[PDB]
């Protein structure tokens, strides 16, 4: 009965824009679960002769969304949603126009699981 | 060590020929036979045309649908032969010979010996012949740029996807060198039906040529160094080449009503008369253990007796089946009745045991005609047991299922046109 | 020996004179020459009843004929009673069906352990790092690198629980180096062996360091045995790159990639010719010495006869039931050509009698040592082998049940020849002496009974005697080196199992630490393997009882 | 005097690729040798170059005609070890691409071993020769600090969408915008320097697309570049026939 | 309500509703993949006509349909590892070898008609009448056996196991059913026939350098892999057939044989590109992408250039407008693989020629390289640079119809991400023509059986099922293993 969507910003979001964006999406009605995928942000070099060194990435910040602190391991460059109705898909695409300051894509289909695991 | 060599009619070919002069590495005719086996290849023009027309190329059951090329290769086989000779030949007027065999259906490509001296082994003949045929097809039949693969695989089968030209229509007497069971085994890798077909089913010609190949491959594999050179040359002269006419004398004297036992009596009588063995000890029950004064000579006598007994058994029965039992039981009852080891010291007997098992059971092998010197079943006797197999197959009368025609029709048709193969004993002598 | 003769008699009692299942064989005289055949059919076994029921049920379920004993020609299987088998040297009673390698999990696990194991030399990689990379290797660095290797080798995308049997260990001939290294990754030659055995091992491997690599069993099952070397090489390269802080992409590191991947890689087996084409790590290329070394019976026992017999048992099983029984042949199987040499103690009884005879005639020449051993001559071989064979024949002719047990002549010939060859190699300390005794035993058997074996069992035994001492090219190798790819041995059953036990005996009787390869003796000297190579024959019995848990099972990724 | 053309194409990307291959780049910034050595992270800045073998002057050489005719580079005459400078270029109009960065390296510098991947372009050479090549690549328009940068390990980020402020993504942060300029503060292996290296400002998006060598549908697209397509068709056609019959 | 953080972007199986984590498509964790390889490995085809000639000549028997019924029942008893002749021996447990059976398919219509219909693969029923006619024309009025030895025996052994086991049980079944002696020359002839003279192996044996043997993935040429996949028998979409062959070949070759590919059968990118290619070809070449033998265009350089360049340009535009599969931490070699697969399949569908598809593959690779300046990792470029000139060569070691190519081909010998595309191209060369089989009808009919635990009609769907812990493979030893 549900439909599930992804938002693909043309530029990998910084934590601040991702901070506000994800924050009010949780206020959006009709979301079962959300996903944010993108490049990882290591806290230590794990390859090369400079292995085992401290890396404090500018993009690794404790985003404050919905009164919750989340430590980004990634630069959110893909957001897949979960909505039980299509009339909220109009809502989700609408909000991404206002507070994502650049061009983005918006598809629909089976994205997260829709399948048992383990 | 001097023998006489007698042809299959029992006539005298050459007198007093020294044994060492008859070795693979010294005899000119054996070297020429080796070179011709290395360089000569046979092409099935009929099969090429059939694969092109029906798309049935690349192995068993394979057929490409929708890419059939309709060329009259068989009709224009003469021009194909001329152009394949033009391509293959290294220099004009050299030893390169191409003949059209049996009314255009097949070709005989004998690449020049320079291509042999300028390469590590014999596969240059096969590859150059296949390339020449493919090029001539593409040339004279105007094959499109995008139809080149089909004309190529109508000759090369599945190579290089497969190690050999599986499903191809160009093949030689010897299989690819990758199929050897050991170092120097390539000359041994000629199935029995090939030798039977090449000599046109002549028992003491199939035996002679098979033993020539076996001893060439055993010299190549370091089997004749020092005293073993004499050991193998005596066996070759006595068995394969009819030394002093012993084999044919025994065949005549035990032909009308002979058996294995009478041939054993013949061998032991000739050995005792010639002095090759003499009574060493006599047991209380009267049994006389014999001792071999001349050990390589006794091995030669055992091998000659083995071949003669195979002749007698498989000619009385007219079945190539009996060769395994003849090879086993002649040596086995020879050991029992003289007190001495059989031919090749139990090696021929054990090869006969395994070859009788695998041709009489569910575990593989097949008829006597699918066994060669490189076979894992029969790669053990040092050149004394495979000649009997080839002679037996040549001495069959329509009893086998996988007959000479079925497995080696092309080989027989093409290579039966060389005199050095139809008359191997005359060539060697 | 009387004690072994007693256990042989007890095995015949528990086999014929005692009833099994529902064959109604209770009662009888194991020295008697007559019996009555009840003809109860395959339904006398009970386990065979299980097989019949399962086959019929599958026939209805799937929709095609599956398994109908009525399609045996004549009458169904079992017109004479189905008597069990007893594993030599133990008391576990096994049904014949449970000893078919398809039906024995431990039997499969043995080959899945030899197949998936590899040993990669490690001195050259450390030397390259030190010299041409500046990154000095210290035992702390080796500890870290082996930690990285140990779980990366399982795959790290391989399932965490699906590859639990995938680990790597190291053993070194450098005594001072193995002391610091974390003992969870070290095979210690000094405390898994005795002082003299470990001394010979260290003397033969020198100051070198080696890795014992075991890839996941499921990976070995899915692919062939030639995937083991490549899996190990890739995991070794990954561990070197990820444990020594080296960039992947520069040219100089490729020299180390070669050195650690495959420059000192020792394969269990090698390539085979065309008819039997196969690659490395298949039973056709596994030497007799390598199988002698994979069996850790030498490491954990001082009895030479027991060591040789245990090697014979495992060998027959690997080379007959798996190699020749399945790869080269397939079909029902060759389980009963093989159970002869590791069931019912006929071979043990003959071999212990031969030990007694040799020690009585040659002043304990069959006892452990290296100086008491008699020099190998034709007289010694003739003496020991003939007496052995004559005694074995007298035992078959004196106990009709022992003759019926090895009903096919091949089993009897194999038992006699194995006993004679093992005895000769024990007395003389020469493996080829054991071989020549084996072939003389075959000849005595043939001439005494008028029948030797199946149609082609005599191939390598007629070729046997003459090739034992030849130094020609394709004929002759010390037995320790020989294997199923040897030209005579390539295609016949009932021999290759006993041949391995012959070579083991030539060195077992001397108290030797290893037969042909020390890297194998130490590589498999690890009690962490799911298979126990210290006593393999006890392992087959354990499988036949459904009490052996193997590796490579896919239950976690399969519907239940 | 055969005047090379280096590439076909009349579009802007054609001229840019001709410039990258030809080495006629504009020195768009400047960086000090000590700073360059520090950023390469191969050794301590301001030291002599370690050698893997003695100089060829004293090491002695065989009577090879090529050795006598091919003057060894200064970094090899002193037996310097072999080292590498690695770059990751963005597909979002970054001024260079792996294959053409490699063409520049192989046309402009002796004794080089360029290696191209889909996300890397390693230049491996004797230490001071690679020093020269890295300095040229960093100082010129070929390298945009925002859309490029040295990356010795974990080079992920060439095909990732640029940062929201127009810098190619980096997991290790070998450089980032600081006060409107690119400041590189780690080696190419991502263990920090003792200092801060200033690479200038990142060229704006418009002029970046003006001086790019990637073909994109946003900017000049490959589809309308009939010259490049014609070249590719001709090369592929010649390959196909001459495989069939070399005539 | 929940917030997920992951950087691995789980794959969704192409043309399906199943999304599987990237580590569920590894053949170690995917039982369906292993079962597919087992089915291909344990399967063999042996002819019945040469053995019948041997029986009728050597023994003088009569081979009637009732004797064949009896013999086939005997064989289906004996093939799973049971005895039929002598007494007091073991037999493989019927629970562990229940995935073993033998069926006969024949080009003789009658002989198939009066044989027990439980051991017969009916060509007319399974195939459309046109494909059935093609198959019967190809094989003739000859009978063949489709032998599938137990999964466990093939797992405990190699791929060389199959022909040996099948020949032994075939010989024993002949002996039991035709009342002939246990050991005699006729038995050897049957063994030699089954083992060699009339055996069709899934793959051939590889050279010495590749340390592996017969009936492995390296001997399985592209034509045989096309014929094993049963989409050409089930559906008529000429592009779906090629895509299914690509999806199965990428797994079987790259993941198993060479030890990434995933993208070829995931996210429906190559599928979208291929369908656009088919539309373009229909629009420009008068619908040559449709089924048929006449509507196909003669394959020339201009046609392949047009099709390949257009496909590559469309793929590049689609990537550059919505990448959505880049940013994987490992580069973009899969981009080149997908583009080349699309171009090659399009060229094959338009031309009906496999080497035209290969030329499209290489042309797409070159267009990729020149448009982006990327091509892949260090490897990868080897095969393309070479092979572009090896498509039409007729030299000995280079040049073969694709159908007869395979992983043992010299260029294709070592690198990943290419061979599945070639199998798909070979399939598409004939699928657009509506042909029954690619290169081997015996393999095409042998795998038209529904008893296989693996569905060869939908290979990619089978992978999807395997990835979600809903595929039941054979060869499990739970009966003998302790609980
Ligand atoms: C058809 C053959 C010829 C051939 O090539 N193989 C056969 C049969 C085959 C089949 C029997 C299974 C079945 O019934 O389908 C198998 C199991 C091979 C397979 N396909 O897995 C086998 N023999 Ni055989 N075969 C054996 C043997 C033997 C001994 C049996 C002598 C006796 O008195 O019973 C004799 C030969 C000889 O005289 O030594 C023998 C012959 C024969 N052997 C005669 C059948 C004889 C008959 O009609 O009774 N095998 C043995 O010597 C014991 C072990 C037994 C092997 C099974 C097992 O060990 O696992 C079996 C090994
Ligand atoms: C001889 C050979 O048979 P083919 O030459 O293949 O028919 C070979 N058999 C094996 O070596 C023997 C397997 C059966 C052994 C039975 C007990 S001797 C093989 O499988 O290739
Ligand atoms: O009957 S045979 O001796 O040939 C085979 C028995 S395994």
């Amino acid at each position: 009965d549900s439909i599930q969507i992804e938002i693909f910003p043309s530029r990998i979001l910084s934590p601040e824009t991702a901070q506000k964006l994800i924050s009010e999406l949780y206020q959006v009605d009709g979301i079962i679960r959300v996903m944010v995928q993108g490049p990882r942000l290591p806290e230590r070099v794990s390859a090369g002769p400079g292995t085992g060194e401290k890396v404090e990435h500018p993009l690794r910040k404790p985003i404050q969304i919905g009164d919750q602190v989340i430590e980004l391991k990634i630069s959110v460059g893909r957001i897949r949603l979960e909505i039980e109705n299509a009339e909220t898909k109009e809502k989700v695409r609408s909000v991404c126009d206002k507070m994502l300051p650049f061009s983005f894509e918006f598809r629909e289909g089976h994205f997260l699981r829709r399948k048992p695991t383990v | 060590d001097t023998v006489d060599i007698y042809d299959d009619r029992g006539k005298l070919l050459e007198s007093n020929v020294d044994i060492m002069s008859l070795a693979p590495t010294r005899n000119a005719a054996i070297k020429k036979i080796i070179l011709d086996t290395k360089r000569s290849v046979a092409v099935s023009l009929a099969g090429i045309q059939g694969a092109l027309a029906s798309g049935k190329m690349g192995g068993k059951g394979r057929q490409i649908l929708g890419r059939g090329l309709n060329y009259d290769l068989v009709g224009n086989a003469d021009a194909i032969a001329e152009n394949v000779k033009n391509l293959v030949q290294v220099d004009e007027g050299d030893d390169t010979s191409v003949k059209v065999i049996k009314g255009g259906k097949s070709l005989l490509i004998q690449a020049p010996s320079s291509r042999i001296a300028a390469g590590a082994d014999y596969m240059s003949a096969t590859t150059v012949g296949a390339a020449a045929v493919t090029q001539t097809i593409i040339d004279m039949f105007g094959t499109d740029m995008y139809d080149a693969p089909i004309a190529k695989s109508a000759v090369w089968g599945s190579y290089p996807q497969t190690m050999d030209l599986m499903g191809g229509n160009v093949q030689g007497v010897l299989s690819i060198p990758q199929n050897n069971e050991g170092l120097g085994f390539s000359l041994r890798n000629i199935m029995a039906n090939h030798i039977a077909a090449i000599t046109s089913r002549g028992a003491m010609n199939a035996a002679a040529l098979s033993s020539i190949y076996e001893q060439s491959g055993i010299f190549e594999m370091g089997g004749a160094v020092g005293m073993f050179e004499r050991h193998q040359l005596l066996g070759l002269a006595c068995q394969g080449l009819n030394a002093n006419n012993v084999v044919y004398d025994i065949v005549k004297e035990n032909g009308k009503d002979g058996t294995i036992g009478t041939v054993i009596e013949s061998i032991v009588g000739r050995a005792v008369e010639d002095g090759v063995i003499s009574v060493d000890k006599t047991a209380p029950s009267g049994y006389k253990f014999y001792k071999a004064n001349d050990v390589p000579m006794w091995n030669a006598y055992a091998a000659a007796g083995t071949l003669a007994a195979t002749f007698v058994n498989c000619g009385a029965g007219r079945a190539a089946q009996n060769v395994s039992s003849t090879l086993l039981y002649f040596n086995d009852i020879l050991e029992k009745e003289t007190g001495l080891p059989g031919c090749d010291y139990g090696k021929v007997q054990g090869v006969a045991v395994g070859f009788s098992f695998f041709s009489h059971s569910i575990y593989g092998g097949g008829g006597p005609g699918v066994f060669n010197g490189n076979h894992v079943v029969t790669r053990h006797s040092r050149g004394f047991a495979i000649p009997c197999v080839c002679a037996a197959v040549a001495l069959d009368a329509g009893t086998q299922m996988f007959t000479i025609e079925s497995t080696s029709g092309l080989i027989g048709d093409v290579f039966g046109s060389i005199e050095e193969f139809r008359q191997p004993i005359k060539a060697v002598a | 020996a009387a004690d072994i003769f007693a256990k042989f008699k007890k095995s015949m009692e528990v086999k014929f004179t005692q009833e099994y299942g529902s064959n109604k064989q209770a009662g009888g005289d194991i020295t008697g020459k007559t019996e009555k055949f009840l003809r109860l059919g395959p339904e006398q076994d009970a386990r065979k009843q299980e097989m019949i029921k399962a086959g019929k049920e599958i026939a209805e379920k799937r929709g095609i004929a599956f398994y109908n004993p009525m399609m045996h020609m004549g009458a169904p299987l079992g017109q004479r009673a189905i008597t069990p088998y007893t594993i030599s040297g133990t008391d576990i009673v096994a049904e014949p069906d449970d000893l078919h390698y398809v039906n024995n999990a431990a039997m499969q696990q043995m080959w899945d352990d030899i197949r998936r194991t590899c040993i990669v030399g490690l001195d050259m990689a450390h030397e390259t790092l030190e010299k041409r990379l500046g990154k000095e290797v210290t035992p702390e660095t080796i500890n870290h690198y082996l930690e990285t290797l140990n779980h990366a080798m399982p795959g790290a995308e391989t399932h965490p629980a699906l590859v639990d049997d995938c680990y790597v260990k190291i053993f070194t001939g450098d005594d001072e180096l193995a002391d610091e290294i974390d003992k969870q990754y070290v095979i210690n030659v000094n405390k898994m062996f005795s002082e003299e055995q470990a001394a010979q091992i260290k003397a033969s491997i020198g100051k070198t360091t080696w890795q014992a690599i075991h890839i996941p069993t499921i990976v070995s099952r899915t692919t062939d045995g030639a995937q083991t070397s490549r899996w190990a090489a890739m995991q070794i390269g990954m561990s070197f790159i990820s444990a020594y802080a080296m960039c992947a992409g520069e040219a100089a590191v490729a020299d180390l990639s070669f050195a650690a991947k495959h420059a000192a890689l020792v394969s269990m087996g090698e390539m085979l010719p065309a008819r039997r084409a196969r690659g490395p790590n298949e039973p056709g290329g596994l030497s007799f010495g390598h199988l002698s070394d994979i069996v850790q019976t030498s490491r954990v026992s001082k009895d030479p006869a027991k060591i040789a017999l245990e090697v014979v048992g495992a060998g027959c099983m690997l080379y007959d039931q798996i190699w020749l029984g399945s790869y080269m042949s397939g079909g029902v199987g060759f389980t009963q050509y093989a159970t002869a040499a590791y069931t019912d103690d006929i071979l043990d009884n003959n071999t212990y009698y031969d030990v007694d005879y040799i020690n009585d005639k040659y002043n304990g020449a069959a006892n452990l040592g290296t100086d008491n051993k008699v020099k190998a001559t034709l007289d010694v071989v003739k003496d020991i082998a003939t007496e052995s064979t004559l005694y074995g024949i007298e035992t078959y002719e004196k106990f009709p049940t022992a003759l019926e047990d090895h009903f096919g002549g091949s089993q009897r010939a194999t038992v006699l020849a194995a006993a004679s060859g093992v005895a000769c190699a024990l007395a003389t300390g020469n493996a080829n002496a054991g071989l020549s005794g084996w072939y003389l035993s075959m000849y005595v058997h043939k001439e005494a009974w008028g029948r030797l074996g199946f149609f082609g069992f005599d191939l390598q035994d007629q070729c046997g005697a003459t090739n034992v001492l030849s130094y020609q090219g394709d004929e002759g190798l010390p037995d320790e080196l020989r294997g199923p790819n040897y030209p005579n041995y390539a295609m016949n059953v009932g021999h290759q199992g006993g041949y391995a036990g012959i070579a083991q005996a030539a060195h077992s009787g001397r108290g030797d630490a290893f037969t042909v390869n020390p890297l194998l003796k130490v590589c498999f000297a690890d009690e962490l393997m799911p298979f126990n190579f210290a006593e393999p024959r006890r392992e087959f019995g354990r499988g036949a009882i459904r009490e052996f848990m193997p590796a490579g099972e896919r239950s976690l990724v399969i519907p239940a | 005097a055969y005047e090379a053309q280096y590439y076909p194409g009349a579009t802007s990307v054609g001229a840019n690729r001709r410039k990258h291959m030809s080495g006629k780049l504009e020195k768009l910034r400047e960086i000090s040798d000590e700073d360059l050595t520090a950023v390469l992270g191969h050794r301590a800045p301001g030291s002599d170059y370690p050698s893997t073998h003695p100089p060829l002057a004293e090491m002695g050489e065989p009577a090879c005609s090529i050795r006598e005719a091919v003057a060894a580079t200064p970094g090899a005459a002193a037996g310097d070890r072999v080292r590498y400078v690695q770059f990751a270029d963005s597909m979002y109009n970054a001024p260079a691409t792996p294959y053409f960065r490699s063409y520049f390296a192989a046309i402009n510098f002796r004794g080089v071993d360029p290696g191209t991947l889909s996300g890397r372009q390693i230049v491996e050479a004797r230490e001071r020769d690679m020093e020269q090549c890295a300095k040229v690549q960093m100082e010129t328009e070929m390298t945009d600090p925002a859309l490029a940068g040295m990356r010795g390990a974990t080079v992920h980020g060439h095909s990732v969408r640029l940062q929201e402020d127009g810098v190619m993504f980096d997991m290790l942060d070998r450089r980032r915008l600081e006060g409107g300029v690119i400041i590189m503060d780690k080696d190419q292996v991502a263990i920090p320097l003792d200092r801060k290296v200033n690479l200038g400002k990142p060229m704006s998006s418009e002029e970046a697309a003006k001086r790019t060598t990637i073909y994109r549908v946003d900017n000049v697209a490959f589809r309308d570049d009939a010259e490049v397509i014609e070249w590719v068709h001709r090369v592929f056609d010649q390959r196909t026939s001459y495989g069939f019959q070399p005539k």
